[PDB]
C-alpha cells in the first residue's frame, strides 16, 4: 500500500482532489495539517507532495458468533453446544457470519425454511446463507455478481460437509435453476425496492422473500416497492441499524 | 454523552469502502469496529453509485461511533458552464458555511471558471 501526502485540508485542496481519485486513489484522509491519498500503485502527479512506501486485532480477537439455531465459527474455533456450526473461512468477502445482517437472515431462514424448499441466496458472498441454508435441509443456489467470491463459497461448504450450487451473476443467472420456494437477499435497501418485481418472478406462487441488509430509515423504501410488486408482509425483524423483512407472493 | 475522543474526516467511494487504509488505521488508531463501520458506510451511499463520498466520523471515549456523509464537494459537481448552480447552489447548502439560502451561486460558478471550465 501506497501513500501521497499533501499539506493542507481537505476543504483547500478542494479543486485538485477529483485528479486524485482520477489518478487511483481509493480514499483521503485528513489528518494533522496534511491530505493523505492512498494508491494501489505510485503514479507520478504534478501536485508536488511526497511519496512513501507504508485487521488482525480483529482476526485474532474474533469470537464464535452466535445466531441460533447456528454458531458461525472460524476454522479454527470448535464449540461444544448443542447449535448447529456454521465453519467460515473469515476473508475479505462478507459474509464472516458476525454482522447484524447475516445475523438476521441466519435466524430467519431457521424460521421460514422447510426441508426439501428451493432457495436462492441472492449475493451469496463467502457463501455463509446458502451453506446455513443446507445445513436446514434447503436445496440452495447462490449467486453472486462478483465471480471471487465462488472459489471462497465453494472451500466454505466443503468445511461445511454440504454442496449448495454456486454461480456467476444475479436474479438472471438464477432464472434456469428456478422457480423458487424461498429467496435470501442480504443487499441494500435501494437494491430491493428496483428488484422487487423480479423477486416476485423467482418465486413460486406461495412461496416467500426475506430481505436484509436494510438500514432501519431505508425501510420504508423495501415496503412500498414490495408492496407495489405485489407481496403480502409476513414479519420484520431488527438488530440495531438493521432490519430484515419477510415478504410472501 | 459520551465524550468525543475523535473526529475523523475522510473521502471514500460511494459503496466502495473497505477495512484497507485510510478506514484501517484512521479508525483503528481509536479503537472504533472497522467492519461496522465499512458495512455501514457502504449501505448508506449505496444508491450514489460512483460519486466521491466525503465522510465525517465521530469517534466516542467507548470506541464506539456515529458518522455523516456529505453533499459532496462542487469539484466533483461541476465535472462548459450551463445552468449549473440553479441546484448546485441548492445541494451546498449543507456544506458550504454561509448562512443563507441564496448567496452560494456567486461563489460556486466563480469556482467552477477555474479548472478550467468555460
Ligand atoms: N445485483 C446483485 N446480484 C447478485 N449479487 C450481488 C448484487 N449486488 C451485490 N451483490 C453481492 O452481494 C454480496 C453482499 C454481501 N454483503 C452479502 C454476503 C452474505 N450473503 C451475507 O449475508 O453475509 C456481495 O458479495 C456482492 O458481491
Amino acid at each position: 500500500m501506497w501513500v501521497y501526502r499533501l499539506k493542507g485540508t481537505l476543504e483547500a485542496l478542494d479543486p485538485i482532489l477529483p485528479g486524485l481519485f482520477d489518478g487511483g486513489a481509493r480514499g483521503l484522509w485528513e489528518r494533522e495539517g496534511e491530505v493523505w491519498a492512498f494508491f494501489p500503485a505510485p503514479v507520478d502527479l504534478p501536485y508536488e507532495g511526497v511519496w512513501e512506501e507504508v485487521l488482525e486485532a480483529w482476526r485474532r480477537d474474533l469470537k464464535p458468533a452466535l445466531a441460533p439455531p447456528f454458531v458461525v465459527l472460524a476454522p479454527w474455533h470448535t464449540w461444544e453446544g448443542a447449535e448447529i456450526p456454521l465453519v467460515i473461512e473469515p476473508g475479505m468477502a462478507f459474509g464472516t457470519g458476525h454482522h447484524e445482517t447475516t445475523r438476521l437472515a441466519l435466524k430467519a431462514l431457521a424460521r421460514h425454511l422447510r426441508p426439501g424448499d428451493k432457495v436462492l441466496d441472492l449475493g451469496t458472498g463467502s457463501g455463509v446463507l446458502a451453506i446455513a441454508a443446507e445445513k436446514l435441509g434447503g436445496k440452495a443456489l447462490g449467486v453472486d455478481i462478483d465471480p471471487m467470491v465462488l472459489p471462497q463459497a465453494e472451500a466454505n461448504a466443503k468445511r461445511n460437509g454440504v454442496r449448495p450450487r454456486f454461480l456467476e451473476g444475479s436474479l438472471e443467472a438464477a432464472l434456469p435453476f428456478g422457480p423458487f420456494d424461498l429467496l435470501v437477499a442480504n443487499l441494500y435497501a435501494e437494491l430491493h425496492a428496483a428488484l422487487a418485481p423480479r423477486y416476485r418472478e423467482a418465486l413460486v406462487p406461495g412461496g416467500r422473500a426475506l430481505l436484509t441488509g436494510i438500514l432501519k430509515d431505508r425501510a420504508p423504501l423495501v415496503r412500498e416497492a414490495m408492496a407495489g410488486a405485489g407481496f403480502r408482509p409476513l414479519e420484520e425483524a431488527a438488530e440495531g441499524e438493521w432490519v430484515l423483512l419477510a415478504y410472501g407472493r | 454523552m459520551k465524550k468525543v475522543v475523535a473526529v475523523v474526516k475522510l473521502q471514500l467511494p460511494a459503496g466502495k469502502a473497505t477495512p484497507a487504509p485510510p478506514v484501517g488505521p484512521a479508525l483503528g488508531q481509536h479503537g472504533a469496529n472497522i467492519m461496522e463501520f465499512v458495512a455501514a458506510f457502504n449501505a448508506a451511499t449505496a444508491n450514489m453509485g460512483d460519486a466521491i463520498v466525503p465522510v465525517e466520523i465521530t469517534i466516542y471515549a467507548d470506541r464506539s461511533f456515529t458518522f455523516v456523509t456529505k453533499t459532496p464537494p462542487a469539484s466533483y459537481l461541476i465535472r462548459i458552464t450551463w445552468e449549473q448552480v440553479l441546484e448546485i447552489a441548492k445541494q451546498k447548502m449543507p456544506d458550504l458555511n454561509t448562512t443563507d439560502l441564496e448567496a452560494a451561486a456567486r461563489m460556486i460558478a466563480g469556482s467552477a471558471r477555474s479548472m478550467g471550465v468555460e
